[PDB]
RNA sequence: GCCUGCGGCUUAAUUUGACUCAACACGGGAAACCUCACCCGGCCCGGACACGGACAGGAUUGACAGAUUGAUAGCUCUUUCU
């Protein structure tokens, strides 16, 4: 009577992980978050896009 | 086509910058091509083939199709029957 | 051995290849020993250097645990009326259409049909279903047969050579 | 192809030879005063043609 | 006479592409050369078959044409005008012809100067 | 509706592709020691065929390929 | 009694949507062909474009005759010409 195990886990196409240059950390990260959201202000009227915000 | 309906289409576009048609299978020939008897099947499917390329823009309106020549599509027909660049066409005459 | 889907029902799907994560039960005539026992699983490669394939453990003896070997045969909707459509490439007879009435037609997105009647003299079939079918579809119907392993049982294997890596 | 046989069933009078003018239909048309449109492309362009519902 | 020898005929195929003159191959070449109407005609001297030779030139100095030589088929072809272009201009695949038949020139006095006193001591 | 797909008849027809024979130019022409050219088929009595394009040689007959004329 | 629409049933197919008012002389639906989606047999390419292969010593196009073919359908075959 139904029940698999993991089912969706083994029905999903393996995509392989894309290769990007890494990530600057620590004091270097942090100062990245910070002219990105203080410095380079890009005016807008009201406001209502987000960071991630894709379409 | 032969070779003989492929160059009769060519010439009163670079002259004028427009050529039309009906969208007609069943047509015997084109009303503009005069005397020079091309089926008007082969005015459409020529004007295909340039569209695909990036040479003429279709804006359809009421079963009959409108192009015009693009920028990058005045120096097309120049190579083709060697008109020198002495002439211009009709689009930069006027005042 | 006999490959298969590991279930807690009475009939267990076949399968026609060993696959990388799954857990399967083969079935073999083999003499009968009691579990709990540790079960490998090698293969002669070249030059005799056995390799193994697959590890697990005896489960339960006995030859009443049927494998059941299916096929799954496809079909073309190319006519598409409401609720009732047209399948070609399933069958080439007439009468192998009608050989196969009662097997239950689906879908391989999720409509469940049957057949109706068969109409050319190539395999040409109407087909009702529960709802309309997309064009985009293809229809596919599970036919099913018992199969038992092969009588290949020698206790004599050959010593293997050292094991290396390619 | 080929020339002969291949738009060779004569499309003179019959409704397999009139057109909607505006979207090349060949069911439901007017060809009344010489529109030649059909009666779905007549209720776009009734105004713009210049017909107007007094009553 | 400031085109060179064989350079000369670079200048005279050009023209005739502006009025469509040039018929290319084995076929037409022999039979619109046939047709009283053409000036004069070229064949290549890279030719490998033996009943290729025998059927063109015979056909010419009695129907008063004049034959020049240049070697190629590769050569006799890129005049001719089938072979495409890379986007820097790079010949880059040839197709050539031997044979080549002139029936309308053009108005040229850097083609016309060259070739035509080549003929004239020949006879 | 749905479709019967009726894909099944004596199984093809397949068209012509298109005769290779190699180099028949040689064939029309005949060129002796001295140039010597006879002409081994016909000139077409038409307009448009006439001084430059040659007939046919069946077995029984002529036939023209341009003005498709045919004699006998 | 008949005209036409719906179901129902035979049919190669007797296309299809519509199902209480708010489906059923409705789809300007009075379809000989066309329309035409349906069924049978055949045709055409109307696969633009980019790149590779081939191809000029011709890639390919058109085709009388006769067989076949409903078809003066070069559609296939012989015939060998464009």
């Amino acid at each position: 009577s139904l029940a698999r195990a993991g089912k969706v886990r083994g029905q999903t196409p393996k995509v392989a992980k894309q290769e990007k240059k890494k990530k600057k950390t620590g004091r270097a990260k942090r100062r990245m978050q910070y002219n990105r959201r203080f410095v380079n202000v890009v005016p807008t009227f009201g406001k209502k896009k987000g960071p991630n915000a894709n379409s | 086509m032969p070779k003989k309906n492929r160059i009769a289409i060519y010439e009163l576009l670079f002259k004028e910058g427009v050529m039309v048609a009906k969208k007609d299978v069943h047509m015997p020939k084109h009303p503009e091509l005069a005397d020079k008897n091309v089926p008007n099947l082969h005015v459409m499917k020529a004007m295909q083939s340039l569209k695909s390329r990036g040479y003429v823009k279709e804006q359809f309106a009421w079963r009959h199709f409108y192009w015009y020549l693009t920028n990058e599509g005045i120096q097309y027909l120049r190579d083709y029957l060697h008109l020198p660049p002495e002439i211009v066409p009709a689009t930069l005459r006027r005042s | 051995p006999l490959f298969s889907q590991h279930t807690a029902a009475d009939k267990h799907k076949l399968q026609r290849f060993l696959t990388a994560d799954m857990a399967l039960v083969a079935t073999v005539y083999a003499p009968i020993t009691f579990p709990p026992a540790s079960v490998l699983l090698f293969k002669q490669k070249s030059n005799g250097m056995h390799s193994l394939i697959a590890t697990g453990h005896l489960m339960s003896v006995d030859p009443d645990r049927m494998v059941i070997k299916r096929v799954v045969l496809s079909g073309h909707p190319f006519k598409i009326f409401t609720k009732m459509a047209v399948v070609r490439y399933m069958f080439f007879n007439r009468e192998d259409v009608l050989w196969f009435k009662p097997v239950e037609l689906r879908t391989k997105w999720g409509r469940r049909g049957h057949i109706k009647e068969p109409l050319g003299t190539h395999g040409h079939m109407k087909c009702s279903f529960d709802g309309k079918l997309k064009s985009q579809d293809t229809v596919l119907m599970n036919l099913y047969k018992r199969v038992f392993p092969k009588w290949t049982y020698d206790p004599y294997v050959p010593e293997p050579v050292p094991w290396l890596k390619s | 192809g080929h020339q002969q046989l291949y738009w060779s069933h004569p499309r003179k009078f019959g409704q397999g030879s009139r057109s909607c003018r505006v979207c090349s239909n060949r069911h439901g048309l007017i060809r009344k005063y010489g529109l030649n449109m059909c009666r779905q492309c007549f209720r776009q362009y009734a105004k713009d043609i210049g017909f107007i519902k007094l009553d | 006479g400031v085109m060179d020898v064989n350079t000369a005929l670079q200048e005279v195929l050009k023209t005739a592409l502006i009025h469509d003159g040039l018929a290319r191959g084995i076929r037409e070449a022999a039979k619109a050369l046939d047709k009283r109407q053409a000036h004069l005609c070229v064949l290549a001297s890279n030719c490998d078959e033996p009943m290729y030779v025998k059927l063109v030139e015979a056909l010419c100095a009695e129907h008063q044409i004049n034959l020049i030589k240049v070697d190629d088929n590769k050569k006799l072809g890129e005049w001719v005008g089938l072979c495409k272009i890379d986007r820097e201009g790079k010949p880059r695949k040839v197709v050539g012809c031997s044979c080549v038949v002139v029936k309308d020139y053009g108005k040229e006095s850097q083609a016309k100067d060259v070739i035509e006193e080549y003929f004239k001591c020949k006879k | 509706k749905k479709r019967k797909k009726k894909s099944y008849t004596t199984p093809k027809k397949n068209k012509h592709k298109r005769k290779k024979v190699k180099l028949a130019v040689l064939k029309y022409y005949k060129v002796d020691e001295n140039g010597k050219i006879s002409r081994l088929r016909r000139e077409c009595p038409s307009d448009e065929c006439g001084a430059g394009v040659f007939m046919a040689s069946h077995f029984d007959r002529h036939y023209c390929g341009k003005c498709c004329l045919t004699y006998c």
